[PDB]
């Protein structure tokens, strides 16, 4: 399944992604 | 880390912000700044974080912790941010942008709304807060000087010479004079407000200092108000006195050979609390530390791999 791989990548990336505040 | 009475950092085109200390010239922390170049950076008056402004974003970096990422980033403008700065107590941040605007920001996560906008028909080159944190001088690319007081909503416009773009401006902390330089080396010095009572903001042109045949990039006073350093595109930095406005000292990075052909300009400079040792940021992929009296360099920091166009040097109030 390719959507499962995309979901796993987006899940792992999102945790690292949000660490800062944008005003 | 920034747990020290004195700190200093440089930034340039190598996509890094270097921090170090004038002990041996060794870097402590190298913060990652990418996808844009740093126009200017400034430390917060509470000495908790730094703020570097470049190309539509202002990125704040924590000094207490060990973080290489821009914890707080500001967006919304469309062009470069030439200069930034904060209120003496860390209440509002004044950002002059490249496009047309000089605005203020609110540093509290609440609906305070003390932010205003000043719009001129010319791209801004420099902003300078008044030492009383009430007025603010704007210098744009049309030789016009907009002294705008935060008390009222009207701003005066002064043009020493049109058709030439001014590059910087500064006011000594003792509020004795007000200097500015343009893109041909001229350095006009108007007398600033003498009416501390109700902010009359009277201006009379004292003198003009003809120097810097090439472009003049930045001029800065001294915290003791006894010196004034100005850097030019001719690889020179001249420090003048405040008594007769003569040439006190001159420093240069020229090697004296015709084989280099202006290998680097002197972009920025700063004084110390004692008004004795100054730091200069050249385009030679390194920064230097000089003494205002002996002339020769005192130290050199060469950890950068590209040009260096901006630097911050903060020290203790004692000095």
């Amino acid at each position: 399944s390719n959507t499962a791989q995309r979901l796993e990548r987006l899940r792992k990336e999102r945790q690292n992604q949000i660490k800062c505040k944008n005003i | 880390v920034g747990s020290d009475p004195v700190i200093l950092a440089t930034a340039g085109y190598d996509h890094t912000v270097r921090f170090w200390q004038a002990h041996s010239g060794i870097c402590t922390r190298t913060v990652q700044h990418q996808d844009s170049q740093v126009n200017a950076l400034e430390v917060t008056p509470d000495r908790s974080m730094i703020a570097a402004a470049g190309y539509q974003h202002i990125r704040m970096y924590d000094l207490n912790s060990n973080n290489p990422n821009p914890i707080i980033s500001y967006d919304g403008v469309n062009k470069n941010i030439a200069s930034v700065g904060f209120h003496e107590d860390g209440r509002w941040m004044y950002t002059g942008g490249e496009d047309c605007t000089a605005r203020i920001w609110d540093l509290r996560s609440r609906n305070l709304q003390c932010q205003r906008i000043f719009q001129v028909n010319a791209p801004i080159n420099c902003v300078c807060l008044h030492p009383n944190q009430a007025e603010l001088i704007v210098g744009d690319q049309s030789g016009a000087i907009h002294i705008w007081d935060l008390k009222t909503d009207h701003n005066e416009q002064l043009i020493p010479e049109p058709e030439v773009s001014i590059t910087s401006a500064h006011i000594d902390p003792d509020a004795s004079y007000m200097a500015a330089v343009n893109s041909t080396g001229n350095c006009y010095v108007w007398n600033l407000t003498g009416g501390i009572g109700d902010e009359v903001t009277q201006l009379i042109p004292k003198t003009k200092i003809p120097a810097h045949t090439r472009y003049a990039l930045q001029c800065r006073f001294s915290p003791d108000s006894t010196l004034l350093a100005t850097c030019s595109a001719d690889q020179t930095c001249k420090i003048w006195r405040t008594s007769n406005f003569s040439l006190m000292t001159e420093l240069s990075i020229k090697s004296g050979n015709p084989g280099e052909s202006s290998r680097g300009w002197m972009w920025g400079c700063a004084f110390s609390g004692d008004s004795q040792y100054i730091v200069t940021a050249s385009s030679d992929n390194l920064a230097r530390l000089w003494c205002v009296e002996t002339g020769e360099i005192k130290r050199e920091y060469g950890g950068h791999q590209k040009a260096v166009v901006c630097l911050a040097f903060n020290d203790s109030v004692l000095g």
